[PDB]
């Protein structure tokens, strides 16, 4: 499931912002 | 209405603008707590302001970091706008500050924690909890873009949720006042629009392809584009095509579509007539515009409270000593803040 594979992903915690 | 109201905010916003508020606090007038949350740029605390008894959540830039990160012009930014709006859906700004190292910005704690928190932990919200939160970014864009104001940061790590259950938009480091064009690659990569990873001059139609990505996550509880890094997520934003879960209903697979639209002739939020075609929309024909802006909606759900300064909605943090050098650093490049 996609769900599944979002879980399992490696950016499921918080994101911070990019730059440059 | 809607039109006189902004009429008039434009006028309190440009008086702000134009003769922002400096110097309105200092460090020792606030006692450290713990921290709130980090990003790549600042770190926030709970502090409790030793003359009055209130707690704030005070955001820290070091400015060393600020210029290393290519970040000053941003930062003026951030502070002087943040110092000029006033909406329901917006963070107050109360007190900012510098000293020799770092830069301070004082704001209302929003004590019921990131959206985000919420989101993960319950899975993903129900269009009704999510169209809630929804209907409160599409009026706060439609103010921000009236003021020719650009946010370029949605996300559910930017958004709080207040007593009320009401979101407080927090987080304008990639806030600008723009006319026309502009080029600079920032946002968070989940977020970020078609025309931003490919580097063209773009505008605050972005703002409501990241609406698009908001919506989306919280309704299915993952975003529209994912993968294990950036550079992944960027191929598939740019390839564009998505995909929505079989519980989505019709109306809002029609709606998405049309935020997370390629094409900036059909994108909604940057067409003709403009906001309408989001507010009027389907998916939104329960939405009393009016009653949410005036915050007489009951929201979805209230977070939990046992004390003025408690925090237990907030993720744990290492913390980190606030240091502050002997010596004025980059004196020149903040004396605006
Ligand atoms: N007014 C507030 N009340 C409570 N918590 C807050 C407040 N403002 C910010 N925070 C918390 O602090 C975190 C970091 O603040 P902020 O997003 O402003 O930092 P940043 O370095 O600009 O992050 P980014 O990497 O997203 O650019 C937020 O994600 C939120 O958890
Ligand atoms: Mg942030
Ligand atoms: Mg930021």
């Amino acid at each position: 499931t996609t769900y599944a594979d979002f879980i399992a992903s490696g950016r499921t915690g918080r994101r911070n912002a990019i730059h440059d | 209405g809607v039109k006189e109201f902004l009429a008039k905010a434009k006028e309190d916003f440009l008086k702000k603008w134009e003769s922002p508020a400096q110097n309105t606090a200092h460090l020792d007038q606030f006692e450290r707590i713990k921290t709130l949350g980090t990003g790549s740029f600042g770190r926030v605390m709970l502090v409790k302001h030793k003359e009055t008894g209130n707690h704030y959540a005070m955001k820290i830039l070091d400015k060393q970091k600020v210029v290393k990160l290519k970040q000053i012009e941003h930062t003026l930014n951030e502070k002087r706008i943040l110092q000029a709006v006033n909406f329901p859906f917006l963070v107050k700004l109360e007190f900012s500050f510098k000293d020799n190292s770092n830069l301070y910005m004082v704001m209302e704690y929003v004590p019921g924690g990131e959206m985000f928190s919420h989101l993960r932990r319950i899975g993903r919200f129900s269009e009704p909890h999510a169209r809630f939160y929804a209907a409160q970014i599409v009026l706060t864009f439609e103010y921000l873009h009236s003021l020719d104001l650009i946010y370029r940061d949605l996300k559910p790590e930017n958004l709080l949720i207040d007593q009320q259950g009401y979101i407080q938009v927090t987080d304008f480091g990639f806030a600008k006042r723009v006319k026309g064009r502009t080029w600079t690659l920032c946002g968070t990569p989940e977020y970020l629009a078609p025309e931003i990873i490919l580097s063209k001059g773009y505008n605050k139609a972005v703002d409501w392809w990241a609406l698009g990505v908001l919506i989306y996550e919280m309704a299915a509880g993952y975003p529209p584009f994912f993968a294990d890094q950036p550079i992944q997520i960027y191929e598939k934003i740019v390839s564009g095509k998505v995909r929505f879960p079989s519980h989505f209903s019709s109306d809002l697979k029609d709606l998405l579509r049309n935020l997370l639209q390629v094409d900036l002739t059909k994108r909604f939020g940057n067409l003709k007539n403009g906001v309408n075609d989001i507010k009027n929309h389907k998916w939104f024909a329960t939405t009393d515009w009016i009653a949410i802006y005036q915050r007489k909606v009951e929201a979805p759900f209230i977070p939990k409270f046992k004390g003025p300064g408690d925090t237990s909605n907030f993720d744990d943090y290492e913390e980190e000593e606030i240091r502050v050098s002997i010596n004025e650093k980059c004196g020149k490049e903040f004396s605006e803040f």
